[PDB]
């Protein structure tokens, strides 16, 4: 009796997944409640609502006697959930697309939407609907309830363009979108560390400076700093923030630079007429003036990209989990079609049946250990 | 004190064919790199005002690149008008100015062979008391046309004074003539004289001679 | 409209004193600061000295730190230098510049607009008239081509000096090189022509030198060989 086993994993791990779809759901609303609502929120409920249709349509179902078996209902019940269960899938593999082009667009081309829905995921659903249309003519109450399809290779054409549409492309997709979103990342990263690179020598001049006892030296570090501030004012803000042309940067941050650059002046025309006390002390008051304007911009620069990055790695996470879930299930149903080798079968189609599952449980988990508001509201 | 060199010495082009030139600054100065274009007689004149910015007034034939420290300036379709010297400025602040050697750009053209021409000091010059006997190479385009003297059949320098024309715009061609200044003294105890030029428009070098 | 003009130049000797002006029209001396820039004969532009009327900061190059002085002057809206204890190297050409004051993209128009620029020489020597010396050609230039025929001027201070072949008739192949300066402090240079070897004397040519600074005007004629 190996359904000692079978139908005894997928309780447990109906359970989990109910669990902890309902859990994270939960902790959204509060989060919509109580005023701290996000742009990002609604994919994720939404992801969620995919792994939960998946379970109430997948393991609930599997989770029968047997579920291919009689004691159904009639044909029209059958297909109905061969359809949700296909819909299910579509959605799973797609919602994980929405969220990684929502990602791609927000960090490379920034741009209505409701409070549970938006375009990209209507648009997934969407598809994932009507491209399940097909379940419901190849499957029936064919009599136990299988599907017979046409003999001239019915499963090279279905099985495959399930595995080409649900698996290969959208995976495909998705890696395309995550190796731009890494190489614009890579690329606001570099500009922060020349940013912070020209802030280093600025301080590390103005000690020089302030150390110095000659005019030599002291100019020689002017020279510095003045190139040093020249180089930074002329870093434009990287894609992920605002624009450009705004008064937090054209009203403080380039300003703030031209200030910056005219003390330097100021210092080197005392440097060239030979007071090198003035020189030291338009230097400390352009420390001032620096630490005043540009050590606030440049801590917000710093924090800003941060969030970013965590929210990448976490899409990144997801999809590496997806894929690693998912993966030997089709990789097997396409061997076995495609294949005229196909006979052979000891029965494994359980452990991808859970391992396909397990990937639906552990995405609320990924999200509750990469965001710390949601991580204190599972408390 | 912040020096800017650049590469290309010289640079030769034909009409129609893109160009660059590249320049390199001691320490790092925030795209404060000019490039100017100065004709022969007249000031320079302002092509690019910063690392890449264009200036009013000048066609986009012209740009500018920035890469840390390297500048390079890039014509893309070389007209009759483009030829002329190229400078390079940094101009990090006031008191901190700096050209570079400068970058000619000419025409182009195949070697002509210069045909050799050799005159002896005039009797009036001896009569006031000095000789200076000439060579002359004319109509070949491309620089290098060493010339080297020979008196009695022994190699001469130090007193040797060589001027080139420009190159002219009728037949894209440079002339080159040097006298050898000598005293009437120093020019009576020698007999002969003659000229070699190594130019690569010949096949072999040439010699010029002269029996006195 | 915007434009600078320098004034002052000339043949000095060393040790001497030169004044240099610049005069500028479309603009205002205090809202620009004025550089002096120089460069010698045939050799690249090199940054000499500035001067800034707003706050009265100057600065100077090394190589002439201490000897010229710049100064400026609003209301005739002029800048000076005051060149003192020359030398041979300070012969150059001249240029002002005009360069923006640092807020905006007046700094990043670094000398946007200059000048014709000025010559100033330094020498000891004095004018002197220049001599002429015929090249006679070949004995006989048999050879398939054309011969060549020139003369030699030397020994003239002031560099500029006009040559014409024929009073002018004679343009075909003329070539008159550039000057260079001797190590006895005058000038000297060579012109030719290119002519026809078939006949010589039907077709004789002259050469005539004028100088003006010295007021010489000479008429000379070759002769075959
Ligand atoms: C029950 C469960 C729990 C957790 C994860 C996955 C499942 C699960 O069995 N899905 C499932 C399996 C088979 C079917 C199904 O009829 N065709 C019909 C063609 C034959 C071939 O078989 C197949 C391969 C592929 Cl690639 C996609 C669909 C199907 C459907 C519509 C859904």
């Amino acid at each position: 009796l190996l359904a000692r086993a079978e139908l005894a994993l997928l309780s447990i791990v109906f359970v989990a997944v109910a669990l902890s779809n309902g859990l994270v759901l939960a902790a959204l609303a509060r989060r919509g409640r109580r005023g701290h609502w996000a742009p990002i929120h609604v994919f994720i409920g939404h992801l969620c609502l995919a792994d939960l249709a998946v379970a109430l349509f997948q393991v609930l179902p599997q989770l029968a006697w047997k579920a291919t078996d009689r004691f159904r209902g009639p044909d029209a019940l059958c297909r109905a959930v061969k359809y949700l269960q296909m819909v299910g899938m579509y959605a799973s593999s797609y919602m994980i697309l929405a969220m990684t082009l929502d990602r791609h667009r927000a960090i490379c081309r920034p741009m209505g939407s409701g409070a549970h829905w938006n375009r990209p995921v209507l648009v997934a659903w969407a598809f994932s609907l009507l491209l399940s249309l097909p379940q419901l003519f190849i499957f029936a109450q064919r009599n136990d309830c299988w599907a017979c399809f046409a003999e001239p290779w019915g499963r090279r054409t279905y099985v495959t363009w399930i595995a080409l549409m649900v698996f290969v492309a959208p995976t495909l997709g998705i890696a395309a979108c995550q190796v731009l979103i890494f190489r614009e990342i890579h690329a606001a990263r570099r500009q922060l560390a020349d940013l912070e690179d020209n802030w280093e020598t600025l301080n590390d001049n103005l000690k020089v400076i302030e150390k110095a006892d000659n005019a030599a030296q002291v100019k020689d570090a002017l020279t510095k700093m003045r190139a040093a501030a020249l180089d930074a004012q002329k870093a434009t803000p990287p894609k992920l923030e605002d624009k450009s042309p705004d008064s937090p940067e054209m009203k403080d941050f380039r300003h703030g630079f031209d200030i910056l650059v005219g003390q330097i002046d100021d210092a080197l025309k005392l440097a060239n007429e030979g007071k090198v006390k003035e020189a030291q002390a338009a230097a400390e008051q352009l420390k001032t003036t620096r630490n005043a304007y540009i050590q606030k911009y440049l801590e917000r620069a710093r924090s800003t990209l941060a969030a970013v990055a965590k929210t990448v790695r976490m899409t990144l996470v997801i999809v590496v989990v997806y894929v690693l879930c998912w993966a030997p299930f089709f990789l097997v149903q396409l061997w076995a079609a495609w294949d005229p080798e196909a006979p052979l079968e000891g029965a494994p189609f359980v452990l991808l049946m859970l391992l396909a599952s397990l990937n639906s449980c552990t995405n609320p988990w990924i999200y509750a250990s990469f965001s710390s508001s949601v991580s204190s509201e599972l408390r | 004190d912040i020096q800017m060199t650049q590469s290309p010495s010289s640079l030769s082009a034909s009409v129609g064919d893109r160009v660059t030139i590249t320049c390199r600054a001691s320490q790092s100065v925030s795209s404060a790199v000019a490039w100017y274009q100065q004709k022969p007689g007249k000031a320079p004149k302002l092509l690019i005002y910063s690392a890449s910015s264009l200036y009013s007034g000048v066609p986009s034939r012209f740009s500018g690149s920035r890469s840390g420290t390297d500048f390079t300036l890039t014509i893309s379709s070389l007209q009759p008008e483009d030829f002329a010297t190229y400078y390079c400025q940094q101009y990090l602040y006031y008191s901190l100015v700096t050209f570079g050697q400068g970058t000619k750009v000419e025409i182009k053209r195949t070697v002509a062979a210069p045909s050799v021409f050799i005159f002896p000091p005039s009797d009036s010059q001896l009569k006031s008391g000095t000789a200076s006997v000439v060579c002359l190479l004319n109509n070949f385009y491309p620089r290098e046309a060493k010339v080297q003297w020979k008196v009695d059949n022994a190699l001469q320098s130090g007193n040797s004074q060589e001027s080139v024309t420009e190159q002219d715009s009728k037949d894209s061609t440079y002339s080159l003539s040097s006298t050898l200044t000598l005293s009437k003294a120093d020019y009576e105890k020698h007999k002969v004289y003659a000229c070699e030029v190594t130019h690569q428009g010949l096949s072999s070098p040439v010699t010029k001679s002269f029996n006195r | 409209e915007v434009q600078l003009v320098e004034s002052g130049g000339g043949l000095v000797q060393p040790g001497g004193s030169l004044r240099l002006s610049c005069a500028a029209s479309g603009f205002n001396v205090v809202d620009f600061s004025l550089h002096w820039v120089r460069q010698a004969p045939g050799k690249g532009l090199e940054w000499v000295a500035y001067i800034s009327s707003s706050s009265g900061s100057t600065s100077y190059a090394d190589s002439v730190k201490g000897r010229f002085t710049i100064s400026a002057d609003t209301s005739k809206n002029t800048a000076y230098l005051q060149m003192n204890s020359l030398r041979a190297e300070d012969t150059a050409v001249y240029y002002c510049a005009r360069w923006g004051y640092w807020p905006g993209e007046p700094w990043w128009k670094a000398f946007d607009y200059w000048g014709q620029g000025t010559l100033v020489t330094v020498s000891s020597a004095s004018t002197k008239g220049p001599s002429v010396f015929p090249l006679a050609p070949s004995s006989k230039s048999t050879s398939g081509g054309t011969a060549a025929l020139g003369c030699l001027v030397k020994d003239y201070f002031p560099e500029p000096v006009t040559v014409s072949w024929n009073s002018g008739a004679l343009t075909s192949g003329v070539h008159t090189f550039p000057a260079v300066l001797q190590s006895s402090g005058l000038y000297s240079l060579s012109s030719v022509v290119t002519v026809p070897s078939s006949s010589l004397g039907t077709q004789t040519y002259i050469c005539n030198v004028n100088h003006k600074p010295s007021n010489t005007k000479v008429d000379k004629k070759v002769e075959p060989k």
